[PDB]
């Protein structure tokens, strides 16, 4: 499957440019939303917005160019149609294809970070890891009941490399004979994950 | 508009032949084709602006060359065979819907450079016959004997260039279809009325461009350096 | 790869020449075509985009059928000074373009008054150099080379006296064996009977 | 500003003086691929993609010319004015849990960056260490700075204290983020 891409407008007649084109799916291709923006220097001058139907100038730098743009028929016809050539022909082919069907499960790993004592207090870290996409739910559980006093999560942490990692640490004391389970559930897995550690 | 130069050019194997291209459109891209029978029009490299350029379908032994939003050059560093040829430029905008193209340029690389012959030029007069039958006179011109096929003929009448009553062959024919190297001839008719061949007061010239070697070129052989020239052949009416 | 056919046509005139192309990649999307008169460069002429079937300019149509990937200009009332050659190219994304081999198109005049005659030509310098002239026929006559070397015979070719109401077809041959005569010059090809041989 | 899923075709960058250029397709905030503008081909983060989807680089060759075309109108068309120096920041963090002897990664987040120009590199004990580094390419926020990350394999002991060098225009001095 090949990806079109949004076409730079030409303007008419250290410093940094950006172009880009954007596409908002919302319930697959149900509602598409396409936007492209044309920065100069952390400032952006105009824009195509398909709900408007037309280049506008956001500053005053951008009146030429929209103004112009929106003149020529065989341009503004090729903006318009990117919503159709490039957003909802890549989601339906490219992305349904790839990241759309990418699944990929969580390692989830108990830890406690500090030497075991009974009747004194640890602290237990569940690390989840590795996982796509970023939906996740991370629960903490001492012998069934949901533990939520002295459980705190780090934001979802995004690695970079089309995986995810988010780490949740739980305070408290081990009594003997307590059973803490990490309960965690994603999209990629079929019935959700406890792993345990036994006090 | 978009210029080409040289519009024909003969150069010798292991030669350097640049074509150059310029362009008065603004357009930011610009590209260079080849026309071939039996391979129609193959794009050897293009490029989006000054100090750019890309690889098109057959981009083995040309060089391409953007100095400027206006011209872009081909570079043909040894010139074999292979690349005789009718080259191409065009230009156009970015993402544009429609090329501008140039006119053409008629490239011959040669083995030898000896094939080259100028035409010899004849004008055929009407037979009586077709004027007391048709009340028309019909004129025939024949280029021959030259190579490569460049050649540019058309008809003056009492020194005005004519186009109505004329026909050429589409393309010339090779007198020995054998060689590779075979020489070519070309023909061309012009008719008129028997009223106005029996004047005469009017003449009939048949002209022919002849494209051959430059003015400054090598040539170590008996017969006359065979340059660009018109040669033309001439009748009077009767 | 962007494939038409013939590589050559031959139409009457008022006919409507209908020239075929077709397309491997089905991500291609635009098609112009491009018309090249003898001694010019090619020239934009008429063109479609993919969304749609059908795009009529004056005499001149493309019919577009997506689904079979092929595609066709359609001339109607074809006239002597549409002959040329068309080519039909392709382009994906406004990405650069992809010309076919090209079709050869000629338009042969239909013939009022056929009075095919064959004449012979002495030279205006040299008398002692002769050539014969096949003039006058019905476009329908085909004119075969000749059938041996040192005999050389053209191709038919139109002359428009257009100060008169006057159109016409010719072909020439010449040799120089002092064996050739007029009369068995175009034995080679087809001939009318009613064909004029003079002197 | 608001949907399900956000994908961004085309984005193009270009800087002067220096003529420097990045053409990039995200998707959810991850970089589906970027073109190289010397090599000229589209190099796919994810192997995997690249033999199931295509994209032919000259897209992002076409683009970019436009982009330094227009990036050279409006200098002049605002008198020249230059870009503000921007402070960028760093997050150094593993990519899996820390488990000593065992292989694994180290990220460094930088963010903030503008303009997208930055030498970022990683220390060991204040010694140079390049064991299998990957650098991103810029990624895109919402006010048109960038962030980028870096990426180091090490295995993991205690004799080791690792930093993250980021050099930048708007920084006086070379900011290290230890871990």
């Amino acid at each position: 499957f090949e990806a079109q891409k949004a076409k730079a407008n030409k303007a008419v007649d250290h410093f940094v440019y950006q172009f880009m084109g954007e596409c908002y799916f919302t319930n697959g291709t149900q509602r598409i939303r396409y936007v492209t923006r044309y920065i100069y220097n952390r400032e952006e001058y105009v824009r195509y917005d398909s709900d408007v139907g037309e280049h506008r100038a956001v500053t005053e730098l951008g009146r030429p160019d929209a103004e112009y743009w929106n003149s020529q028929p065989e341009i503004l016809e090729r903006t318009r149609a990117e919503l159709d050539t490039v957003c909802r022909h890549n989601y339906e082919g490219p992305e349904t294809h790839t990241s759309l069907r990418r699944l990929e499960q969580p390692n989830v790993v108990i830890s406690l970070s500090r030497t075991e004592a009974l009747n004194h207090h640890n602290t237990l870290v569940c690390s989840v890891t590795d996982f796509y996409p970023a939906k996740i739910k991370v629960r903490w559980f001492r012998n069934g009941q949901e533990e939520t006093v002295g459980v705190s999560s780090t934001q979802l942490i995004r690695n970079g490399d089309w995986t995810f990692q988010v780490l949740v640490m739980l305070e408290m004391t081990p009594r003997r004979g307590e059973v803490y389970t990490c309960h965690v559930e994603h999209p990629s897995l079929k019935s959700p994950i406890t792993v345990e550690w036994r006090a | 508009a978009v210029t080409q130069s040289p519009r024909n050019k003969v150069a010798v194997t292991g030669g350097k032949v640049t074509l150059s291209c310029n362009q008065t459109n603004n357009h930011n891209n610009m590209y260079w084709y080849r026309q071939d029978t039996g391979h129609g029009l193959r794009l050897i490299h293009y490029s989006y602006g000054a100090g750019s350029t890309e690889k098109g379908d057959i981009p083995d032994g040309y060089k391409a060359s953007r100095p400027s939003q206006e011209n872009f050059s081909l570079i043909l560093e040894l010139a074999t065979p292979s690349q005789t040829s009718v080259y191409f430029c065009a230009s156009g905008d970015f993402w544009g819907d429609t090329l501008y193209f140039g006119a053409g340029t008629r490239l011959s690389v040669l083995e030898d450079l000896k094939n080259v012959f100028p035409p010899e030029v004849a004008v055929f007069e009407p037979s009586e016959a077709e004027i007391s039958h048709t009340q028309k006179a019909t004129l025939v011109c024949l280029a021959t004997g030259f190579y490569p096929d460049h050649v540019e003929l058309s008809w003056w009448v009492n020194g005005k260039e004519v186009h109505s009553g004329v026909c050429t062959d589409p393309q010339p024919l090779k007198e020995q279809p054998a060689l590779n190297d075979s020489r070519y001839a070309l023909s061309s008719r012009l008719r008129v009325s028997a009223t106005f061949w029996q004047n005469p007061r009017n003449h009939f010239r048949c002209q022919v461009q002849f494209y051959g070697l430059s003015e400054n070129d090598e040539w170590t052989q008996d017969r006359a350096k065979p340059v660009t020239q018109i040669v033309s052949a001439e009748a009077w009416g009767r | 790869q962007v494939r038409q056919s013939p590589q050559s046509l031959t139409v009457w005139e008022g006919e409507t020449a209908i020239l075929n192309c077709s397309y491997e990649n089905s991500a291609f999307d635009a098609f112009p075509w491009y018309q090249q008169f003898p001694g010019e460069g090619p020239a934009l002429l008429i063109a479609i985009r993919s969304v749609s079937d059908k795009k009529e300019d004056g005499r001149f149509t493309i019919f577009f059928n997506k689904r079979e990937k092929k595609l066709s200009l359609h001339i109607t009332d074809s006239q002597p000074g549409d002959s040329a050659t068309y080519f039909c190219a392709a382009s994906k994304g406004a990405d650069r373009l992809t010309f076919g081999k090209g079709t050869q198109l000629i338009i042969q005049p239909y013939i009022q008054n056929p009075d095919p005659a064959v004449y012979q030509l002495r030279d205006s310098k040299s008398s002692d150099k002769s050539v014969c002239l096949f003039t006058d026929f019905d476009s329908q006559t085909n004119v075969s080379q000749s059938k041996d070397s040192d005999v050389y015979i053209t191709d038919k070719c139109v002359l428009d006296m257009r100060s008169m109401d006057f159109k016409s077809n010719s072909a020439v041959a010449w040799s120089n064996k002092s064996d050739f005569a007029c009369a068995n010059a175009f034995n080679n090809s087809i001939i009318p009977e009613d064909t004029f041989f003079p002197s | 500003i608001e949907a399900d899923h956000v994908g961004t075709y085309g984005i193009s960058v270009y800087q002067s003086p220096g003529d420097i250029g990045q053409y990039t397709f995200e998707f959810d905030g991850d970089e589906l691929f970027y073109v190289d503008l010397d090599k000229k081909e589209t190099v796919w983060m994810l192997p995997e993609f690249g033999q199931l989807a295509s994209f032919d680089p000259q897209g992002g060759l076409q683009n970019i010319a436009v982009v330094k075309h227009n990036l050279g109108v409006l200098t002049k068309r605002s008198n020249s004015t230059p870009a503000t120096n921007e402070a960028p920041q760093a997050t150094v963090f593993p990519k899996s849990p820390v488990l000593l002897g065992q292989p694994n990664t180290l990220i460094c987040f930088v963010d903030n960056i503008f303009p997208p120009v930055i030498n970022i590199t990683w220390l060991r004990n204040s010694k140079s260490v390049a064991d299998g580094v990957y650098e991103t390419s810029f990624f895109v926020n919402r006010d048109y700075s960038f962030h980028k990350l870096s990426y180091l394999t090490f295995i993991p002991s205690d004799d080791d204290i690792y930093d993250c060098k980021v050099e930048h225009w708007g920084l006086e001095e070379p900011v290290l983020k230890h871990w």
